[PDB]
RNA sequence: UGAGAGUUUGAUCCUGGCUCAGGACGAACGCUGGCGGCGUGCCUAAUACAUGCAAGUCGAACGCUUCUUGGAAAGAGGAGUGGCGGACGGGUGAGUAACACGUGGGUAACCUACCCAUCAGAGGGGGAUAACACUUGGAAACAGGUGCUAAUACCGCAUAACAGUUUAUGCCGCAUGGCAUAAGAGUGAAAGGCGCUUUCGGGUGUCGCUGAUGGAUGGACCCGCGGUGCAUUAGCUAGUUGGUGAGGUAACGGCUCACCAAGGCCACGAUGCAUAGCCGACCUGAGAGGGUGAUCGGCCACACUGGGACUGAGACACGGCCCAGACUCCUACGGGAGGCAGCAGUAGGGAAUCUUCGGCAAUGGACGAAAGUCUGACCGAGCAACGCCGCGUGAGUG
RNA sequence: AACCAGAAAGCCACGGCUAACUACGUGCCAGCAGCCGCGGUAAUACGUAGGUGGCAAGCGUUGUCCGGAUUUAUUGGGCGUAAAGCGAGCGCAGGCGGUUUCUUAAGUCUGAUGUGAAAGCCCCCGGCUCAACCGGGGAGGGUCAUUGGAAACUGGGAGAC
């Protein structure tokens, strides 16, 4: 149930997010296994941060990100390259 | 309290009444096929095949795990010769 | 197979029981405070199936698996056999 | 990155004790008071708890019932079978001197639902039941009986050995053995749903269904080392220690049994008694060290007190079941119900610690094909100079 | 954009340690103090007044932990008379060891790899009008595990004096 998602981390109204892959049961701050990136919702346009090597391994490995991850790695060309370079083999 | 779980209790309930059903008839099973060997007669080997049966049935359909089934054809198979 | 145990060398303490020995490793330390060698000791228990070795002698073992309630060590040679 | 002073004497030097000047706090109380910015708030009784919420979901698995527009479909409800999740997420520190924890290693003794990948399948049959209709017993909680009905519910028949074991052949290793390929053997499985092509088409897309193997995540067991007071606490142990055999477990093993032999640990502190949950860290210090483990993260353990197990991949289960016990409540006396150490609030204790608030807009979770529903997790709002940071209660001449 | 100096300062202390002094009042009574100690008729020590000093939306008192404490002395103390050599021997266990050749490499130094979660303390950079705070990036911590070297010192082996 290994699932990439968001992390708060901002203080009392100013947020943040660093996207870290993470198990599904732990809770929202709690543990994980790793972070990739990072990603500022506030200031527009958002700026963001990835590895691009990371992702393209724990999806491969098998991992479901959530919807925003996935707004969010879409506008990187990453599940461009993914579904480019899989459903070709 | 007992809010949504008291459908939780009928089904266990109704579930571990068949479960303790069949692996009744498998233990059944196996110990008719044990007293045969002791009584030295014929009739040595169709009860052993149906002894095999039932262990493989109790194993798939039903549930043990699945080691305890290769574990006691072992330790049958190793009994019938 | 890719890798090792904890091969400890040491002599033996006592062998009465079948199949098993008592051997000894023994090392130094240095005390937390002051720097001051001490030295303390343990006592392992190993199997030999066939009573090899004899009291007063040095060996060498190697950590195996739970092989009883306290005896999980296996010998491998008399080193240096005594008398 | 290293500062000292006062006090024994008629006055002196030395040894020597007591006291003071510095920091910090989950702080309390006494006088005093405008704010903004970010934080924190039962350490005592793991005491007893009125009140409201804190876990459901799926009509695209299946048959029913009530409606709003004698046949009509749509929309609206309601109960039930069936599936997944209630083992996560939140709480507290009572127990615990040990592999519980920190750290480094081992499993040639191991399990792993959903997720991803590959291969092989998905044939053919059968008997039931809740609902519902009638009906019996009960204050109640709820228990029966009679008759009919569906399924991806259930049961047997098939075919599948890629799993295991036995043999043979070869490769290798930390004894036990591991790996490949060939054989010889007894044996096990399953479900359809929404759609497209609809010339009977019978072919398909997609979510499900079953066997096998990898990946990933998670769980279990073993071991070295390290963290506390007493020796006005010296011996402790009879499943104990070892063996043969059997039984058992995801899995090795006195884990448990029958037999055999008398072992095992201790001055390098066993046994006993007493206090404490452990760690990342915080406080102080020139430094070595000393003292604390509240907010935040990780682990372990507990759910009124003590036992037991079922369903399940996963519990001996925080709002699950059964038994015993103390307490509170209702009876028609025959019998039933209950557990805020979830979020708020109440009484009690104490020197001392708040609102019975708004909302799923974000992030995260559960179910669902999707809209969506649930979410006291959470985000925010409210109170208290409790902490830290910033700024005023004016300025020029006079 | 408008209007108003207008609504907005208390607390502790002043004999020495310690920064900051004089009147009036009481007269070993009232009372005060962390320690020295003040109070029996001209009190900088008690009480008020007026001055002064320290902090300031805070200020004081209590309680607790470390400091100063070299007062548990590893860094870092001592035993004639100040507290302190057992009344003296024999001695198992233990602690420590003459000199030299070769050897080994446990202790020792050194190299590579893994590993020491995140948030903290620290360094650089950055964002809120600055500051707390928030953000990115780096170091530190092992007595750890594996593996390669050196051979003076201590230890283990064969020797010679």
């Amino acid at each position: 149930a290994v699932k990439i998602r968001l992390k708060r981390m901002g203080s009392k109204k100013s947020p943040f997010y660093r996207i870290v892959v993470a198990d599904s049961r732990s809770p929202r701050d709690g543990r994980f296994i790793e972070t990739v990136g990072t990603y500022n919702p506030l200031k527009d346009p958002a700026e963001v941060v990835l590895k691009e090597d990371l992702v393209l391994d724990w999806l491969s490995k098998g991992a479901q990100p959530s919807d925003t991850v996935r707004n969010i790695l879409s506008k990187e060309g990453v599940m461009k390259k993914h579904h480019e370079a899989k459903n070709v083999k | 309290n007992i809010e949504s779980a008291i459908k939780r209790v009928r089904t266990s309930a109704n579930a571990n009444a068949k479960n303790s059903s069949q692996t009744n008839a498998m233990r059944t099973a196996i110990k008719k096929f044990e007293e045969a060997v002791a009584a030295g007669a014929d009739n040595v080997d169709a009860l052993y095949n149906e002894a095999v049966k039932a262990v493989d049935m109790a194993a798939t359909k039903g549930l043990i795990h699945k080691n305890k089934a290769n574990r006691d054809k072992i330790r049958l198979s190793k009994l019938a010769k | 197979e890719r890798n090792q145990r904890k091969v400890y060398q040491g002599r033996v303490v006592s062998d009465k029981m079948d199949k098993t020995i008592t051997v000894v490793v023994e090392t130094k330390k240095n005390h937390p405070i002051y720097g001051k060698r001490m030295k303390y000791s343990k006592k392992y228990k190993a199997h030999d199936e066939n009573n090899t070795a004899k009291v007063g002698d040095i060996v060498k073992i190697m950590e195996t698996r739970p092989l009883s309630a306290t005896k999980r060590f296996r010998l491998l040679e008399v080193v240096e056999e005594a008398v």
